[PDB]
RNA sequence: AAGGUAAGUAU
């Protein structure tokens, strides 16, 4: 019930603690025309699961910073033999190095380039901010237009889901099956109802 | 036992010859289709904000009908008459088909033109989709069209009569994002422009497709505002499509009523107008009192309005029927009958 | 209602007040009543009921 | 994205109808020699409804040049370059007698791709001049823009 | 070493003791500030 | 006066697919500063429009009488 | 001012922070700059590095409105310079106070 | 944190220095003869 | 007793798998479509060219002297009456809803309406009033006509 | 041990 993403109605948290889901949790059953046939997460009876830890999914700041000289060195070479060819930087071109690097790679197919580039000294405003707004900014190291979104919690979420025994082990905790829904794909949340 | 929080069924305890057999799929269908069962389901849904059809978009309603009656461009694209042909019955029994040309109505409410796009009967050879190869050709002439006008001229809504063809306009219009397609909920008769003796002859005779430019408001706008003269030719078109024969004669009451040959429709006074009118509503009524066996006099106002326009008051079914009874409290329930058990 | 309420979770309590109003779960079990005794009239000579 | 930059520093069509005592009016329609320019701006709201809907176009109206061109910049704006070029490599295929589709293959088609895309071009659709210039344009040696220009004329 | 392209000296990180408080303080604040909060503002409060 | 304020205060498409999130469907935040902030149906697959949204211009900003005389 | 000032090289590099790095970037390279000075970890002859790490104490609140002005009419114009300090001598409201 | 000469860097016991927002972060690099002058001259004013 | 296996469904693990096979897939295309692309004196001198242009223009000068079997219609037969034709309009559905094509006369169904409204109306092989539900008076042209 | 009372009207 924490640990589910927003979209399949959980509270999308994030772990930085090991907590352990029992086994218990793992199993679920639907009923077919034979039938109803019982289902479990995590077979051949293995240890109990564990959610995913947040600090396995993000790069530490020294490799980070190794990847970021590689990859920039990279894009150098690239644009120079680019330049020879009059040619100019595909997306497929800059697709090994996507979501590498200090600022990120992403950063240069960004539609707002032109005009950000004339943004100086942005990064003591963000850090001056606490004193104009009175939110507390938890990235006041950083701007995610200039130096990129730094971290990426995609394969956190996948990991998330498959320790939880996917959809059809989360939704067996909720009311899915109580809504007679025949699939979940094509079904939508309302943040709000009309009233 | 039935488990309502999860949709399970079974059954424990003794069997006869072809009770289990049976009450298997009777109690599978009693799940999947039961009334109640429905009132719970949706009821859950409800409280959960839970939804499954695709998210709804503005429609043209007998509601927002008004608001259509503004002073900016519309367009009405209908592609019923895309795919036409025509059958006729033999008295030995055998019914013959001859495929026909076909139509694309775009019509502007507000000037009146009626850009007609002939299909000849040639496109539709070796073609496995039909209908979808229609939905195509009617909009690739909708985006023709609307490239043809210039700006000024340009549509800002384009209400499609038919729901299936508002994702191959959505998608025909990627170049036109400020220009709003809808759809309607009620169904416009645009269908019946083709019963006219001038289009379905021209249709017919045609040999290659064409645009053609026609004005629905011929003389109209010289002495009433478009406002009326969509709501007469709307009128005029329901009374066609409910009874063709008997329109054509109310629309002539007398030999010396004349049309002339630029003109589609009588020219008639404004006094004599409002008579037509109203004898075109009297048939229409009069006509779905028939078809639904009730009275015209206990028809309200906008029973009467509904009926006008495409909006279907629909009979509920068994099904609904009883879902009313369950998703409400009993009416006036009188606790006259004691039971002791 | 046939829910039982293993702790006092008033947030879960009125939302399973709305979902079973107007005697959902009589009319629930009313209507499965009446469904299975139209299933098994109609198999009355081949059950020889 | 432009290479100054450093680390710290469409569905279109062909048809146009001509607007211009008589019931009957009939516009006479003319046929587009360019299919629009490549300025599409992302509109897609649901890019996989979208991709269907014109996959769908492909299939069921085929020789229809924006059809083809279309999907290929749809596929090219959400970042699928590969994609876009097998799709305009098909429409060129199967809609040759059009320029606007070769000369869409040999935006998309990277490098020496495009010049066997626009020598089938030639090869199917001689005589246009719009293929020979964009050949010109595309091969860099001067001497073989002059050998290029020479088989032009 | 950059000139000599061999390792000489580590570096041993630790977060500050201030930034540890200054955390604790915005959970602190976070939570205080739930009575009438919903769980899902409560949970992206905690996640930024 | 009540069709205007009805037409400023109401439901805009723009907003009615914002307030939109698919099931099942884990986008990817793209706010730092906020998490748990999404766009919903907003340029994402599984909104069923084929072209964006546009904006209501009856939400436009705009500024009070008396500021507009202190201007 | 930030545009101009990057523009013509206002800042020397140890300001900080700066916009090529994070705070983190800008703890490395520190970390890296020391142990890149020459015989940065030798002790044999008894020499000894120091590090320093401070404040300035009432930084904001102590500055001169009259002298900052003046120290930036070497920077910018006279008619800016004026308008930024007559910007800090604004009243400080409160509710009441 | 660079110098345009090595000698350049030995030229004062100040090697590098940044200056935050308002932290300032310096180390020195002293020899035997600079520290201990320095300290006699620290300890003139301030005997210990 | 014993759960029988299952393989976890993962909603966004299953996208990166369509995602890298649909990379595949283009890859593959790429190199197919290049094997049949990649198969394809005067070129240095001017004069020459100009020479065997002239050549060509005088060359070039010197030349110069109904079956509509298998649609359904979702009407029954005994609805269409003897002694006049009536026309016939495709049913509207959805371009991506994959699904055979239907004639529907506008005023027959206009007509079934009624009379199924009617009957709705005056109404207040197992389990038949739901069948409807889960789950049609249509014939198949042959030749034409039937 | 609690933070787990439906508020009733009738008999």
């Amino acid at each position: 019930v924490f640990y589910t993403p927003k979209e399949l109605g959980g509270l999308g948290m994030l772990s930085m603690g090991h907590v352990l889901i029992p086994q218990s949790d793992l199993r679920w059953s639907k009923q077919t025309d034979v039938g109803i046939t019982h289902f479990r997460s995590g077979m051949s009876h293995e240890e109990d699961q564990l959610i995913p830890n947040l600090y396995r999914y993000i790069q530490p700041w020294e490799s980070e910073f190794i990847d970021s000289q590689r990859v920039w060195a990279e894009y150098a070479l690239k644009r120079q033999e680019a330049i020879a060819q009059n040619r100019r930087l595909t997306l497929e071109d800059l697709e090994d190095s996507w979501d590498r690097g200090i600022p990120r790679i992403n950063t240069l197919f960004q539609k707002d380039r032109h005009t950000l580039a004339y943004d100086k000294g942005w990064r003591v405003r963000t850090d001056f901010k606490q004193y104009q707004v009175l939110k507390q900014n938890p990235f006041w190291w950083t701007h995610q237009r200039h130096d990129g979104k730094l971290w990426n919690l995609n394969n956190y979420r996948t990991d998330m889901i498959q320790a939880l025994g996917g959809v059809e082990g989360i939704l067996e905790h909720t009311l899915f099956k109580g809504t007679y829904f025949p699939t979940w794909e094509g079904l939508f949340w309302e943040k709000a109802s009309g009233f | 036992a039935i488990d309502l929080a999860y949709n399970l069924h079974s059954a424990y305890g003794n069997w006869f010859p072809g009770s289990k057999p049976l009450i298997q799929q009777a109690m599978a269908k009693i799940m999947k289709a039961n009334p109640a069962l429905y009132v719970l389901r949706e009821r859950i849904r409800k409280g959960l904000q839970l939804y499954s059809s695709e998210p709804t978009e503005p429609y043209l309603s007998s509601q927002n009908y008004g608001e259509l009656f503004s002073n900016q461009i519309i367009w009405f694209v209908d592609d019923t008459n895309v795919y036409r042909v025509t059958i006729h019955k033999t008295f030995e029994g055998n019914l013959t088909t001859k495929p026909i040309n076909g139509a694309i109505f775009i019509f502007n409410p507000r000037t009146g033109q009626l850009f007609l796009k002939i299909i000849h009967t040639s496109v539709w050879a070796g073609q496995k989709r039909l209908g979808q190869l229609a939905k195509w050709k009617t909009a690739e002439e909708v985006a023709a069209l609307i490239r043809s006008l210039p700006v000024e001229e340009q549509p800002k809504q384009i209400i499609v009569t038919r729901k299936g063809m508002l994702d191959p306009l959505e998608v025909h219009l990627l170049d036109f994002p400020n220009i709003v397609i809808k759809g309607s909920e009620l169904q416009l008769p645009f269908q019946a422009c083709l019963k006219v003796e001038k289009f379905g002859d021209l249709i017919l005779k045609a040999t290659e497709p064409q645009m053609v430019l026609f004005n629905l408001y011929d003389d109209w706008l010289k002495t009433i505002s478009s406002y009326t003269a969509f709501s007469r030719l709307i009128l005029i078109l329901r009374a066609l499509h409910v009874n063709n024969d008997r329109a054509k004669v109310i629309l002539k009451p007398d030999k010396t009523t004349i049309t002339e040959p630029h003109h589609i429709w009588p020219t008639l006074t404004d006094e004599e107008w409002i008579k037509v009118e109203v004898q075109l509503k009297d048939l229409i009524l009069a006509d779905y009192g028939k078809k639904n066996n009730v009275n015209v006099a206990s028809l309200t106002q906008s029973e009467i309005r509904d009926i006008i326009l495409g909006m279907e008051i629909s009979a509920p079914s068994q099904q609904r029927q009883q879902i009313a009874e369950i998703e409400k409290q009993t009416k006036e329930q009188s606790q006259l009958t004691a039971t002791q058990t | 209602t046939g829910i039982f309420m293993h702790g006092k979770i008033p947030t879960l309590k009125i939302s399973l007040i709305q979902i079973f109003r107007a005697h959902l779960w009589q009319k629930i079990h009313e209507s499965i009543v009446m469904d299975l005794c139209q299933v098994f009239d109609q198999e009355l000579d081949a059950l020889e009921i | 994205v432009d290479p100054r930059q450093t680390q710290f520093g469409r569905n279109t069509l062909m048809d146009m109808r001509l607007s211009q005592q008589t019931v009957v009016d009939p516009k006479g329609y003319l046929t587009d020699l360019n299919s629009m320019i490549p300025t599409h701006g992302g509109d897609i709201n649901d890019i996989k409804k979208a991709r269907l809907l014109l996959k769908s176009v492909r299939e069921t109206n085929p020789h229809h040049p924006p059809a083809w061109i279309a999907s290929a910049r749809l596929e090219e704006v959400t970042g699928k370059l590969q994609v876009a070029r097998n799709l305009i490599m098909k429409g060129t295929e199967m809609c040759p007698k059009s320029e606007d589709v070769w000369l869409e293959a040999a935006r998309l088609q990277p490098g020496d791709t495009a010049k066997a895309v626009v020598a089938q071009a030639v090869r199917h659709l001689p005589q246009s001049v719009r293929i020979y210039i964009r050949a010109a344009e595309l091969e860099t040696d001067i001497r073989a823009k002059k050998r290029v220009l020479r088989k032009a004329l | 070493n950059e000139v000599t392209k061999e390792r000489t000296a580590q570096c041993f990180l630790r977060v500050d003791d201030e930034s540890m408080q200054r955390f604790h303080n915005r959970v602190r604040q976070i939570l205080m500030a739930s009575g009438s909060t919903t769980f899902t503002k409560i949970v992206n409060k905690w996640n930024t | 006066r009540y069709r205007k304020m009805k037409e400023r205060l109401g439901l805009t498409e723009i907003r009615k697919q914002a307030n939109r999130m698919s099931f099942g469907e884990i986008e990817e935040d793209a706010y730092q500063e906020d998490l748990g902030f999404s766009l919903g149906h907003l340029g994402k697959s599984g909104s069923g429009r084929v072209r964006q949204t546009q904006v209501n211009e009856a939400t436009k900003a705009r500024i009070s009488k008396t500021l507009q005389r202190t201007l | 001012l930030w545009y101009e000032a990057d523009k013509r090289r206002l800042f020397p590099p140890w300001i900080k922070p700066a916009d090529t790095e994070p705070p983190p970037l800008l703890v490395y390279k520190w970390c890296q700059g020391i142990n890149n000075l020459q015989d940065v970890w030798e002790t044999s002859e008894g020499e000894c590095n120091v590090m320093l790490e401070s404040r300035f104490e009432k930084m904001y609140e102590k500055i001169d409105l009259t002298l900052l002005n003046r120290l930036l009419r070497l920077i910018v114009d006279h008619n800016i310079a004026d308008y930024m300090t007559a910007k800090n001598n604004v009243v400080i409201n409160y509710k009441d106070m | 944190l660079s110098f345009q000469d090595i000698a350049t860097e030995a030229a004062h016991p100040i090697r590098l220095f940044c200056r935050y927002i308002d932290r300032i972060h310096i180390f020195f690099r002293f020899t035997a003869d600079e520290a201990r002058d320095l300290i006699q001259r620290y300890l003139t004013e301030h005997p210990d | 007793e014993e759960p029988v296996t299952a393989d976890v469904i993962n909603p966004m693990a299953l996208r990166q798998r369509e995602e890298l096979r649909e990379k595949l897939a283009a890859a593959k295309e790429k190199r197919l479509l290049n094997q049949k692309l990649g198969k394809i004196p005067w070129l240095d001198d001017t004069a020459a060219w100009i020479e065997r242009s002239r050549q060509l223009q005088k060359e070039k000068d010197l030349a110069e002297k109904r079956d509509l079997q298998g649609l359904t219609v979702e009407h029954a037969i005994d609805s269409f009456r003897e002694g006049e034709t009536m026309i016939l309009t495709l049913k509207d559905k959805g371009v991506l809803q994959e699904e055979e094509d239907v004639l529907v006369n506008v005023n027959l169904v206009d007509k079934e309406r009624a009379e199924k409204n009617v009957e709705l109306r005056k109404k207040k092989a197992q389990q038949k009033p739901r069948s409807i539900l889960s789950k049609p008076h249509s014939f198949r042209l042959e030749q034409g006509g039937t």
